[PDB]
RNA sequence: CGUAAAAGCUUGCUUGAUUAACGAUUUCCAGUACGAAUCGAGACUGCGAAAGCAAGGCCAGCGAUCCUUUGCG
RNA sequence: UCGAACCACCUAGUAGCUGGUUCACAUCGAAGUUUCCCUCAGGAUAGCUGGUGCUAGUAGAAGUAUUGUGCGGUAAAGCGAUACUUUAAAUGUGCAAACAAACCGGCCUUAGCCAACUGCAAGGCCGGAAAGAAAAGAAUUAGAGGCACCAAGUGGGCCUUCUUCGGUAAGCGGAGCAGGCGAUGCGGAAUGAACCGCUUAGGGAUAUGUGGCGUCAAAACUUAUGGGCUCAUUCUCGAUACGUAAAGGGUGUUGGUGGCCACCGGCCCCGAAAAUGGAUGACGCUUAAGGCCAAUUAGUGAAUGCCCAUUAUUCCUUUGGUAAGGGCGGAAACGGAGAAAGUGUAGCCCUUCCGAUGUAGAUGUGGCCUGGAGGUUAGGACGAAGCUUAUGGCGUGAGCCUAAGAUGGACCGGCCUCUAGUGCAGAUCUUGGUUGGCGUA
RNA sequence: AAGUUUGAAAAGCACUUUGGAAAGAGAGUGAAAUAGAACCUGAAGUCGUGACAAAGACAAUGGAAGUACCUCCAUUUCAAGAGCCAGAACCAGCCCUACUGCAUUAUCCUGUCGGGGGUCAAAAUCCGGCGGGCAACGAAGUGCAAGAGGGUCUUGGUGAAAUGAGCGGAGUAUUUGAGCUGGCACGGGCACGCACUCUUCUCCGUGAUGCUCCAUGUUGGCGAUGGAAAUGGGGUGCCCCCACCCGUCUUGAAACACGGACCAAGGAGUCAAACAGACGCGCAAGGGAGGAGAUAUGGCCAGUACUUCUCUCGUACUGAAAGGGAGAUGCAAAAUGCAUCUGUGGUGUGCACACGUCAAAUCCGUUUGAUUUGCCCAACACC
């Protein structure tokens, strides 16, 4: 829960953060989740073969 | 609740501050109390918790005894090196069995009269534990000494005498009572002078 | 009016621990055993011990030499 | 319980059913004694060609102090 | 006064038997079992408990696993009789798993074995090696080992789980293993020594356990946008385990198997007969507030409906430790004061962590109180002791201190040592005085 | 049984008035008559009287938490004052509710063909062929999830050293992920393991010459010296909840098990002697008397000061007794051997100290542990 506890045990937790905001990012997730399905649909319709 | 079941079991019993009602014995007490927790150095700690023992866990010494061990001690000393200090925490008694003996500096809580006598005509010395203090005040370059405590009459007395195995004394006033029926194979029977383990 | 049980007995014998047994190196006398073996290690033993004061006296001697 | 050129049966010779420097141990158990039993060292012997086996009949069959009495030096 | 008078004395005769035994807090805390006894309402003895320690503080540890290696004849199985036994578990039980140990090569000694020793046995000395115990599921620890001394209470037990022996059976007698009560409350089962939950310093907040959510009575102000089943007329449908009714019938109603039939289920109804008026705890409840199953705000789309503990988490304060750290040569100047080298106090001062219930019993306490002695320091006719109290203050407590007397009239308080005829609620206790019954018989 | 203990002194109540008297009401003595004759003090229990509080039958008593009324009690505040009682704000902490993505879907979704079904006709439920695929706005109630507003009469404070992503200085970039990029691994190509465009804020700072404790905001109400206000304590009643009678023996007591009307004063582990352990004190191979004497000494003075040569316990034990009686090393083998005398009889385990090594931390010169070697004190084990 504490901001300055959290930080000084682990340094490295404003990194995880930014990288959870940009995820939760409307945007970034659409193309994230249209690319990631053409990606699999794809390359499984390619291996199959 | 916690199940702390026969943690009392490991408590153990010590002393903490000493019983004695001797004004110096309190003044030495607070000296090596300073040292032992100000300084890095074994001997202190041991001669402040010898300094709180009962008088009868502080057996008295031997002069014939101090002077073998150290004899013991030095034949494997560099001859460069001078001798260590001899300290007991308790009395030193002299020994008639001993005529001759070494000069030697011996550190003590009590000496008797004929044992300061016979430690200074050799050409030693008695020291007290304030002028230890100032000439050794790590203890380095001692030799600390204990008495004896086996030999003592009470010990002798401890535990059943009628039970194989053992040769304590029994408690009784009149030496010729006790020596018939138990002690003798014409009798019913005899107390086992030996059993394994 | 004579009862027997050992209903509390374990639970009696448990609170101070079943000790366990003496180290097998610890009370090893040898009394009671066959006796010519006992006669021959006896003399074993003594010049054993005589041949220990020797090393003593020469250890001495050297240290004192250097 | 155990045992088959035997631990049973017949037979020959024998007295280890003696003595055994206060050795150690098991069972009962307080890890005391008594009774019974196990592993021994020494003497004198028995049987056997020999290796060996035997100080009773495996395991129930027995008893303090004091007193009386016998043996021994 | 007589199955052995009365008076005084030996005599406070003895009692394994009955009754009693006077202040506080703190740290710990049992046993009803073994052996022997003219021994069964008693002792001694070991065990269980307290105190004191000693010793080189992680050692020679373990009511538990794993791996390797031993032991076993009960359950089950089988066929004497018409249960004895080849086979054989589960649960058990012994030993080992690298620091006084074991492995590899020098050598010394023995009036040990062997025909002999360069072999074997034993005790030592000199050297080497050492994943200090790999990999293969390849241990774990609120894991410091050992050794003494002194002494108490107890030696009537009882209940339950799973095994059981006697007995027709018993809230009956006798045993095995473990847990309990006794010695213990608290929260639940309406009530109950022993059942369920939980085990206890003085207090808040949050969340739970067992048990509950129609009223009594906190919680679904009688929840659901869940499914079935059930109608019971003088003890009566039913409804919280431990805990206080059978065969056989029924077209009452709801379903299942095989062939309109035969059988098997679920609820309900007969079968079902006692002594004061009375018990799902009471009232009552039947689109349940019953019985089986299932949810958590409901085919919307995402972990916890709600209520109640001396438990859990957390915060404040006390107390004690086998406790753990730090400061204590007055820095200088001049917001306040203080600052002791210390077992124990009005604790030398700060910080930190963990425990706290208890009968019989042990021990500690700069712990409380009473009469007298040696010292020291004070008080009193401007009023000592004693006595009275809606006189407050201090202390966890035993108690201490102040105020007022519209009480009294001459002795006495604190502190350190010493000493004892030293603390009362109860003994059909002793002595004195009161008292209801009672203005009664 | 029973203190005659009134008072300094009898000054022991003249006189008036009511009454048969005892006595009462006045007056007087005395410092005091609530010191008036069995007369200092004058407790508890029980009883009378006056005032007050209430109150059904719930026996009474009792616990906890409030309130009404009282209070010969204590303490604190009264004007620029923080004393008491309120409200709001901000800071730290804690506790609640906010804000959330990745994998998996196939026994599924969808279009045709044939069957089968049923209707007044045709659709669907259902089955088998092959064409495609994401049921994708709240599609799964599948597995794992990371994302500032409200309380603190559940805490402390108002900056008397605020350690902050939160308070300050400096710039605008840094590097977290998502898409998309170029040897080995993975499977029979790579869904994108191992090595070398969107999306967010970054770097720097205050030691204690402060060992400990206490003293610091804002806005109102009440309090301007009183029969004041306020807080705490005490008393009595009431309401809701809780709550079996004490001591004792007993496996088991609230018991239809024994003792129990009230109060005062009294009432039970003591003194002596023998032994032992633990703790305090003196001396120590020695310790200590006792009885008695001597002279300071001839209420102080039954005390204190001094003392021999004896006695007792111990320094040695063992045997029924006659009796005997304990060092070490080297040579040697004597049924009383010989020689030296600064010395643990030996072995294993074993404080401290000395000599080196190793690991961890350190204004970093040293600590904290482990360990080799020497001597090993106490002690234990085997000889
Ligand atoms: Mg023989
Ligand atoms: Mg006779
Ligand atoms: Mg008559
Ligand atoms: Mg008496
Ligand atoms: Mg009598
Ligand atoms: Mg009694
Ligand atoms: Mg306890
Ligand atoms: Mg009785
Ligand atoms: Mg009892
Ligand atoms: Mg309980
Ligand atoms: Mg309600
Ligand atoms: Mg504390
Ligand atoms: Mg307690
Ligand atoms: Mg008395
Ligand atoms: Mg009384
Ligand atoms: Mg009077
Ligand atoms: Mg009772
Ligand atoms: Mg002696
Ligand atoms: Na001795
Ligand atoms: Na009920
Ligand atoms: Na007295």
């Amino acid at each position: 829960k504490n901001r300055r506890l959290r930080l000084r045990l682990n340094p490295y937790v404003k990194r995880e953060t930014a990288a959870a905001k940009g995820m939760r990012n409307v945007a970034n997730r659409d193309a994230r989740r249209k690319a990631k399905l053409a990606r699999v649909t794809k390359a499984k319709k390619a291996a199959t073969k | 609740g916690v199940d702390l079941t026969g943690i009392s079991k490991k408590s153990r019993v010590i002393r903490h501050h000493t019983y004695s009602t001797n004004p110096y014995i309190k003044l030495l007490i607070k000296l090596y109390k300073f040292l032992a927790k100000r300084t890095s150095s074994g001997f202190n700690k041991v001669v402040y918790q010898r300094l709180i023992k009962s008088r009868s866990n502080r057996a008295p010494i031997s002069l014939s005894r101090i002077a073998v061990v150290m004899k013991r001690k030095a034949v494997f000393t560099a001859k460069s090196k001078a001798a260590p200090i001899a300290v007991v925490v308790g009395d030193v008694l002299d020994d008639v069995r001993m005529a001759r003996i070494p000069a030697m500096r011996v550190c003590a809580l009590r000496f008797s009269k004929s044992a300061r006598q016979s430690i200074v005509a050799a050409g030693g010395e008695c020291l007290t534990f304030d002028q230890l203090a100032m000439i050794a005040p790590t203890g380095k370059n001692t030799y600390l000494l204990r008495g004896r405590k086996s030999g003592r009459e009470s010990v002798r007395h401890f535990g059943a005498s009628g039970v194989p195995g053992s040769h304590s004394k029994p408690y009784a006033t009149n030496r010729g009572k006790e020596t018939k029926r138990g002690r003798r194979t014409g009798r019913s029977y005899k107390r086992k002078a030996f059993r394994h383990v | 009016s004579k009862n027997h049980t050992n209903h509390n007995q374990s639970s009696k014998n448990h609170r101070n621990g079943i000790k366990g047994p003496v180290p097998l190196h610890l009370h090893n006398s040898k009394r009671g055993s066959w006796l010519p073996a006992l006669v021959n290690a006896r003399r074993v033993r003594k010049h054993n011990q005589k041949a220990a004061l020797k090393k003593r006296r020469e250890r001495i001697a050297a240290f004192a030499a250097k």
